[PDB]
Order: structure tokens, then C-alpha cells, then sequence
């Protein structure tokens, strides 16, 4: 699992 | 009467939300006076985010690489810099809708309103707490980074949170408005995990006082307890220790209801040890811990802005 | 990820809120174009409210008896009339902040955002459902009448609720913006009681789909059920009957998750018959019924305004 | 018990 940076 | 998870009115913040695009990466920014604040990972590409060197990535950009849109108006970027994990984009026009504001950093246990946004446009508003492990249990999708958390006092918006990222457990991590992360997290797509969380005891007590103010009294009892004997029960149930400062902060609610804080602690002990036996408190079958004592007084007394 | 009770951004409504005083009675009004809408019991005195004759009470007033304040600006009343249980106060200036808007009446089971206000000033925002018994479980204190409930679609505010009063059980009753009460209530301080309430089944199913979308899957099972066998269980547990139209409305969430609606009904049957055995769904130990299928899609897909 | 009209 990894973190998700939430720009788009 | 009634008790709801209640957010601050969001109009003052809505007027500050903009869209920031760099390349194919779009997110939200906060436009105050002539600066736009946004998460620095707007400068990343898909391949950049495992271990970006943000200093390198930023040196390779200039002002014209940042497209900022306030509604249907494009804002010209005339300066850019990095401050910890946020970018400051200086623009050539000051936001005429800038409210009176402060940048404050909050403590675990404190609450705030979140204005969730996509492409610079507000989507919805909800209330959050800073967890003891410095995560927040938000509702955020791809594109929500740059959405801010805030409190309002009188006419002044105190910004305390800017959203960056989602951990694998589905909880969220972000920075204060100076770009400094809450908790031991970094803006990279790596394996990171929150520390173990705990329940915010003073808040549970505040919510029990709200329940009494609203006529839910079934959990009350004639018992009292000592602060030391209570804290032994809190440790066993993964609750934060209660301090004398917490007892003091709860003073006003204690006086309003006539139930002493250590008397209410006796109720909480019994709820922890036996559950609710199929009953509910303020519509909940769980002990709620995202209302502060301030939130309770604010809502049960009708403070406005 | 994440799922929160999320309200619409309130700025468009904040710009419409005013204060209306008649005598010593103050409450909120809604200023759209050159009309201010407010609950007609602003014209009551303390002795008037057991059985007011509102027609009589209004004939005895003139325009100058209504003091309307928009912020620090007093608005001159140039006309007044009664429409069912609201007053229409015509003022001499149109609200420059009037949004695109509609007056809509909602059905039980539908949700909306409430902007709670005191003395014309917003205090907080939260999400509500119209209960099957036409009450709402709000958070309202003395002075909150005239606060409105609303939904936003694109740029258009659909007003659906204006707050009037609190029933003895602590729940709330009000009108649409044409002044017509939701449910069998009247704006008098008499003994009135809500009819028995029930749980909004289609909403519970929608929230179970939200839970699956967010990774809560423990309540799923391999069983299916028939719509008739399900509705026999719903009747026993005080749930509203599920219709084929409900099954159809849940279609999109069913397709997104791959769980057939009648398969999810089998889960709900088991939760009703056995409880959760100490587990939680989306942070709740109770079956939540104030999210519509639209609310779920909206929040899990990031619709903005 | 009675209803309470919530003007102020």
C-alpha cells in the first residue's frame, strides 16, 4: 500500500 | 434543542478558493490578498511522486507554468516560492474577497470545518477533528488537495489545515498553512502509516454534557470517582488521560447541568465497562469524541458570525 | 475515500439572510430580489401564541412595524402580506446577492442543508433529512425561526424548508417557502405530537453501498432475497417498504459495486436480525438513514458547485 | 408539554 497525493 | 455535527458557514472561505494547474496536475489553492497558497505536489508528474526532490522540481519551473483560475478569470502569476510543503504563488491582483484571517496550528483533539473543493469549486462542508495520531477522518477524492480547514471567530477566519494526501487506511494527512505537516507524514507516495489512535476523553465528556442539556439522562448515576481511578479506566480502554485542565475546561458545562465532572467520569466508566445495553445517546450507539467543550457551548448557546 | 455528513457550501444562502423584528419578537428572514420571507409568528407577542388569529394580528400592523436589517443596513418595508404561514415583506431595494433559485417542496426521505441563523447572522451549517413523519431532527434554539433548508444544483439554490418551531420531543417542524407546513403541524404553542416515525430503507441501502465503496465489506454475504421476503422483514423492524422504483434508483450504485440490490437487501436483513456484533459501518454502530442514493453518488464522485 | 415557536 502507498499514500496517494490528492491533486488531479 | 437538538445536537448536530455542525460546520461554520463557508461563504468567507468560498470566496478564496481558486484552481491551480501545472502541467496535467490540477488542485485547489487559497487566494488571500495577492498570494495563492497550494500544496507543492502540484508541480509533480505521475512519475515524480515516489520520491520527488521538490527543490529540483521547482527550480525547473517559472511563473508561466502555473495556471491559476479564479472562477472564469485567469490570475497572472508574477512570483513563486516554496514554503515547507506549500507553494506561495504571488499574483498581480489582490483578492477583493479576502476576509480578516489568521494562520493557526491546532492541537490534536481540536475540531474544524473543511470546505471540500474540486477544480477550485466548493463541493461541500463538514466538521473534522485532528486525531491524537495527527490524521483526520475526512471525505476527500483525487483533486481535493488544497481544500482548507478553518474555524471562524466573529469575522476572522483562522485557517488551520490544508489537505495534501490520503493514507492507505483511508484517513487523511495535511499541513498547517505554513506548509508544516501535522504528524510524521511526508508528501510522497510511499508506504506510510498513522500511529495508533486513541479516543479524545475530554470531548466524550463534553458530548455527554450536551446529551444531558438535550434531555438524554439515562446514563447518569449517583456514583463519583477520583481523577486517578478514572484515568486507570481510560488507559485500559485506549482513552487519553484526563487532566485537571480538562476538568477545569468542562467547568461551565458542569455548572450549567449541575453534574460534577468527576460524577460524569463515573458515568463514562460505566459506559466503557458495560456498553449502552441497546440504548443511544444523541442519536449515536457509540461514544462520540469529535465535539470539543467549545463546540458544545457554541451550539447549545447559539453563537453567530 | 471517507464518508461524511456533508452539507452544501452555504455562501449563496448567507447572502440572503436578514433579521426581522416586530415589537420585541426577532427572527430571521430570507431576502430574494425585493421580498423578505419570514415566519408569520414574528407578529405574535408572548400572550399571542396559544391560539393566535394571524389574520387579525396582521390587519393591526403596518409596514413601519417591521424592522428589517441586512447587516448594518436597515431595509425599508413598502408592502406586507400573508401567504399561508409565511409573511412576504416587500422592501424598496432588491438583494444584489440574490442567487438563481427555486422554491421546491421535498418528500420524506430526501435530505437538505440547513443554515442555522440568529438575529439574521449565520451560526452553522448541517445536513438534515425530512423524516417519514414530516419532522426534522435539527439543532435549533430560540431565535432560529426563519433559518432555511436548501439543496444546490449547479448555480441554483432550491429552497425547501423554513424553520418555525420545536415539538415537545425536541424535533423540529417548518414549512416550504410557500408557507405550507410539512406534516400535520400548526404554528401555535399547543400540545402537538409527531406521528410515529420509521426508518428510510432506500437510504440505509444507499449508505451500505457507500460503505462498500469505502472498503467496509464485513456485512456482505452470498445470500439473496426476494423483494417480497425483504419487505416482510422491513415491516417487522419498522422500516419503510422497498419499491421497485427504489431498486431502480439504486441501480448505479449496484453496478459500480457489483452487488445486486436484492443481494444487499439480504445483508440488511441479517443486520436487522442479528445486529453488528460489536462492529461498525462507516464509523457508526447504527444503521444510518439520512443519506440518499444521490448523496452517496455526489460525495463518492466529487460533484461541485 | 407544548410546541415552542422559535422566534426570539
Amino acid at each position: 500500500p502507498h499514500t496517494v497525493l490528492q491533486a488531479v | 434543542s437538538g445536537f448536530r455535527k455542525m460546520a461554520f458557514p463557508s461563504g468567507k472561505v468560498e470566496g478564496c478558493m481558486v484552481q491551480v494547474t501545472c502541467g496535467t496536475t490540477t488542485l485547489n489553492g487559497l487566494w488571500l490578498d495577492d498570494v495563492v497558497y497550494c500544496p507543492r505536489h502540484v508541480i509533480c508528474t505521475s512519475e515524480d511522486m515516489l520520491n520527488p526532490n521538490y527543490e529540483d522540481l521547482l527550480i525547473r519551473k517559472s511563473n508561466h507554468n502555473f495556471l491559476v483560475q479564479a472562477g472564469n478569470v485567469q490570475l497572472r502569476v508574477i512570483g513563486h516560492s516554496m514554503q515547507n510543503c506549500v507553494l506561495k504563488l504571488k499574483v498581480d491582483t489582490a483578492n477583493p474577497k479576502t476576509p480578516k484571517y489568521k494562520f493557526v496550528r491546532i492541537q490534536p483533539g481540536q475540531t474544524f470545518s473543511v470546505l471540500a473543493c474540486y477544480n477550485g469549486s466548493p463541493s461541500g462542508v463538514y466538521q473534522c477533528a485532528m486525531r491524537p495520531n495527527f490524521t483526520i477522518k475526512g471525505s476527500f477524492l483525487n483533486g481535493s488537495a488544497g481544500s482548507v480547514g478553518f474555524n471562524i471567530d466573529y469575522d476572522c477566519v483562522s485557517f488551520c489545515y490544508m489537505h495534501h494526501m490520503e493514507l492507505p487506511t483511508g484517513v487523511h494527512a495535511g499541513t498547517d498553512l505554513e506548509g508544516n505537516f501535522y504528524g510524521p507524514f511526508v508528501d510522497r507516495q510511499t508506504a506510510q502509516a498513522a500511529g495508533t489512535d486513541t479516543t479524545i476523553t475530554v470531548n466524550v465528556l463534553a458530548w455527554l454534557y450536551a446529551a444531558v442539556i438535550n434531555g438524554d439522562r439515562w446514563f447518569l448515576n449517583r456514583f463519583t470517582t477520583t481523577l486517578n481511578d478514572f484515568n486507570l479506566v481510560a488507559m485500559k480502554y485506549n482513552y487519553e488521560p484526563l487532566t485537571q485542565d480538562h476538568v477545569d475546561i468542562l467547568g461551565p458545562l458542569s455548572a450549567q447541568t449541575g453534574i460534577a465532572v468527576l460524577d460524569m467520569c463515573a458515568s463514562l466508566k460505566e459506559l466503557l465497562q458495560n456498553g449502552m445495553n441497546g440504548r443511544t445517546i444523541l442519536g449515536s450507539a457509540l461514544l462520540e469524541d469529535e465535539f470539543t467543550p467549545f463546540d458544545v457551548v457554541r451550539q447549545c448557546s447559539g453563537v453567530t458570525f
